[PDB]
């Protein structure tokens, strides 16, 4: 998982 | 002794039972039809009603609403709707038998034994192993002798998925790189002796110049493993294989680009790319499909330490390109850079990788379908058609040069592991992987929005969903025929 | 007795490590009376004692864990069942992988204030040479991030066989105390009193004016409360209702989850977690996090670690012994 | 025609039915006992099982688990446990009849008709009025003729609570200051003609020098109302009253100290202090309790605008003290400063205010019991004992000078409307109110952690809980006897 | 409702 | 010390  | 799940459709003159249900009603001399009438409003689809002591053998009988008899492919929803009606209805019926603490159930084939077995084996699964407080393990069997290999095809497809859900749900301190490779290894050999497993250690990965994958694994003291699976199903051993690749981060804390505390426990399922593709190889081998398939999965944890990857570091992939690691929480990209170059070694027909890659895929489609980025509309079409069947939907996403661009402009290196913007987060990460792929039939399935179920897929309880393992198995079946 | 606690708490964690803490308490207890025995139990003992929940927290650091065991043999008959005290001894709480924000995380050097408070009161009971038997139990470790720390989601087994899902690595007091509280039943106690700088939610609650005490014993509540009138170092009761157990018992992988689904009743949910590891009828959990520090509120204490409520605890033992 | 909810306890030789259940079993010649045996494991407390066509009149019969027959006051939980067993069990049974779309049910008195009526009328409530998609409205009646006034005392107590839940749940654009006063007004007059309502306008509030309340209402174009209710229940009209005060913010956006978007819709229930106390006066009057009671509720919205309260402003309370309004989202404090000075005018015996005051009460106890700050252990004891009975628990919180201090050190003014620290958030806000109270019997009930139900109180569905309206009604009953 |  |  990076976030956004 | 046991329970019985029975189906019924929505009205004709009287809503009609499945022929198993009609038979059972005749057997108890109209008593089922009579108690259904006394119990009130008709059963719409997915809904349930339980009737006690209708028969000496089935003291609990659950009638499940199957909706319209003739429900087929829905153009708006892109699935067989009947199959989806049946999965949800016999899952709900089976969990009612389990709450009655009844250990065995006979399940109505409902005109589609495969979809009936998928609702019961998927709908009854939990991952109970570490709680001492457990539900009765119920044993689900087919109510009849007529359509047996379809029901067992359902048991096969659903157990292939439940393997993935168990690989994913297990706490990362038990499901480490070595542990994961060892459970897949045993599951693949029990499926067929036309298999070979290679649980390649750090020294091999080093020899293979997989510096991008090694850069991620170094922050942890848990050893990396590069899992390599072969299923030799073709008559000719020299047939080029279908290769599958999967992200195997056994826990993603983000590393130095550390994650927020809230719900970071779900990151134990960041090896869901390796779980999904490995479960489908295990099921292809169980189905003993007449094809050759290689399974590739880099397995490591992503931890912060005095030797972890630092933001800004440049690491060299197997293919010689340099990656600037600007964000340490974009590690799937890195692990997959190396595993995807390695897939070209096998001389594949198709390269399919899967990965719980970005939270942006979750914001996108996230939940309703897994996103597939492919340079092959032939391959897109194959996965999409398998998706109609399984009901575990797939949706296409853009593999446009515009996104490559945002990942190619890079200060120190050839590729940057994150884009300058928040925009199109899953398309930029797809653009990064294409940089490591020369093959003409490549699909990247970003599985992060389908990692979990809450309530959305009726026949799955809460927790890791193991999606889309059955669309993948269906794809291989059809590809082999 | 209180100023010992304030010094154990105020000392920078790089000087007041697990070994250092056990060694200062050890000397302070022996100078108080030779009717004492100290056991600064190492990692190998803790391992042998199957205290996997405590060990899970200590692994992220290279600083060694210690399980401190103190005995004051004050009764005429050596076979009198003891009063046992338990205390959280995190010598620094960074949160670990569920890492804390930088702002004022230096006050976490005082997250062994549960072990400081109860150990200072045993030292003072022995100095007062109270006619009772008392055991002091304190798991001492640091909670650091590393390539081997606890990860969110991990399931660890407590001494008592229950599994804990460690969803948040900054709920480590719970864990350390799961194991130390099962161990307290070994001594066949009359009373089990644990203390801990457990939750910031106790600070939002009462936090500052009184330490919160969760007890299944209104007799014990009453004892601590009456001692509190005297010392002026006030105690206030908090609910040990099944409703809160529930939010910690619904758990995906395991028997107990180390944090509740909600922000609500943060100190009552953490109290509910500890009760899962306690079968005893006279148990009090004192959550000391709102009284860890003084600024201006208690006039006779300067700014810094307050060592609260060590005197209410000493008074309780005095009255209990008479 | 209808449904029937029936109880049973946990084992003796055979788990035993309520005498209504035993009677019904005899009536269908042992068929209930027989189908219960065939259906499997016994019903533990709160759990349910439904049996079809046992009797021509009750084609659906739901048997509910009541737990131990002799369960009484629990020292650890501080409630009657049997009453709580029964509320949850007949709530669950009644919602099973409603899912069967059955419009009427006969409910087993379960040895305590009052607790049986509370589980059914509380457990069946929703607030349906604005959805066109609704559940069947079921009509719950007592199964029998024997204990009638206890069952109707339950209907009374639970409808008093459901008024509060409806006052709270209604969107603030419908439940404005004027609307709220008008629904309470009609509900109080239907309860007894020994009532007087005063829906005091802005001009009165201005004349009453309630500048602290007026400062909060000015940012909105929605008009403020100061509601004043009287129930003249004593034989002598000159008996000093019991006064209740309640916060009536019809929507709390925070104003200039504006709230975050996430879930600020629940702030429509920030008039839950005025709902709770006003519902209890309506129920005291319905019960026609032999006491005099005044109900006081400042009603306004707290909005941002070109004329709202600004952080730093000093406003004068009715009593002459100045308040520095450092944070505009501490408006309950302000509204209550003025309403609490006004309560001393009535020459009360008791002053009880309620309010969804701080999120810190929610972090504290928040959810399990409402916090009560009182300078009167006599009053504490009264509310606490009523709480055992109703099961709607109350927990004491400190009204120590230490907290007064953090609110008394103030730059421009006599009192600051917020403390310098985050610590003891509900005790500092309680300390602010005491500054406006000279009375010896005062309790402040901070209702913010009990504003909502999710799953915690079994007999309440999801949404505004209307807590603690029944502990308040019980307190008045006992106080009147 | 202020927060904390 | 967790926060809240
Ligand atoms: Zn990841
Ligand atoms: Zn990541
Ligand atoms: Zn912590
Ligand atoms: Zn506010
Ligand atoms: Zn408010
Ligand atoms: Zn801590």
């Amino acid at each position: 998982x990076v976030v956004d | 002794t046991k329970g019985l799940v029975l189906g019924i459709y929505s009205k004709e003159d009287e809503p009609q039972f499945t022929s198993a249900g009609e038979n059972f009603n005749k057997l108890v001399s109209g008593k089922l039809r009579e108690i259904l009438n006394i119990s009130g409003p008709p059963l719409k689809a997915g809904k349930t009603r339980t009737f006690y002591g209708l028969h000496e053998d089935f003291p609990s009988v659950v009638v499940v609403g199957l909706g319209k008899k003739t429900a087929g492919i829905d153009e708006q929803e892109n699935w067989h709707e009947g199959k989806e009606n049946i999965r949800a209805a016999v899952a709900a019926g089976c969990r009612q038998i389990q709450d009655l603490e009844i250990p065995s159930v006979e399940v109505d084939p409902c005109g589609d034994a495969q979809a009936a077995a998928e609702g019961a084996v998927l709908g009854l699964y939990e991952y109970d192993d570490l709680k001492q407080k457990r539900k009765v393990v119920v044993s689900a069997k087919l109510h009849g002798s007529e359509d047996q290999e379809a029901w067992q095809r359902g048991v096969l497809f659903a157990s292939g998925q439940n393997l993935a859900r168990r690989l994913m749900e297990t706490p990362a301190n038990e499901m480490t790189p070595t542990k994961f490779a060892e459970i897949v290894e045993e599951n693949l050999k029990s499926a067929s002796i036309k298999t070979d497993v290679f649980i390649r250690p750090k020294s091999w990965i080093e020899e293979q110049e997989m510096g991008s994958f090694l850069s991620v694994a170094k922050g942890s003291e848990e050893p990396p493993v590069f899992l390599e699976i072969h299923y030799k199903g073709s008559p000719n051993a020299s047939e080029p294989p279908l290769v599958f690749v999967g992200k195997g981060i056994t826990f993603d804390s983000g590393g130095i680009s550390i994650k927020a505390a809230a719900n970071m426990d779900l990151m134990r399922a960041d090896m869901g790319g390796a779980a999904t593709i490995c479960s489908a190889i295990v099921s292809a081998a169980k189905l003993d499909l007449p094809i050759n398939i290689v399974g590739l999965a880099p397995l490591c944890e992503n931890m912060p330490s005095g030797k972890a990857n630092k933001p800004g570091d440049v690491v060299r992939a197997r293919n010689g390109k340099t990656i600037q690691v600007d964000n340490t929480d974009a590690e799937g990209r890195l692990i997959l850079a190396d595993a995807l170059c390695y897939a070209h070694t096998f001389n594949p027909k198709v390269i399919i990788n899967a990965a719980t890659l970005t939270g942006a895929m979750d914001i996108a489609l996230g939940s309703g379908a897994t996103g597939v980025f492919t340079n092959s509309s032939w391959l897109w079409n194959k996965l999409f058609e398998a998706s109609i069947e399984t009901g575990d939907r797939v949706w296409r996403m853009p593999l446009f040069e515009h996104y490559t661009r945002q990942v190619i402009d890079c200060q120190l290196a050839d590729v940057n592991n994150i884009g300058k913007y928040r925009s199109a987060g899953a398309c930029t990460a797809a653009a990064f992987l294409k940089e490591f792929v020369t093959h003409p039939k490549w699909a990247h399935l970003d599985i992060a929005g389908v990692m979990t179920n809450k309530d959305e897929v009726p026949y799955l309880r809460k927790g890791m969903a193991g999606r889309p393992t059955r669309t993948l198995i269906e794809f291989l079946f059809r590809f082999s025929q």
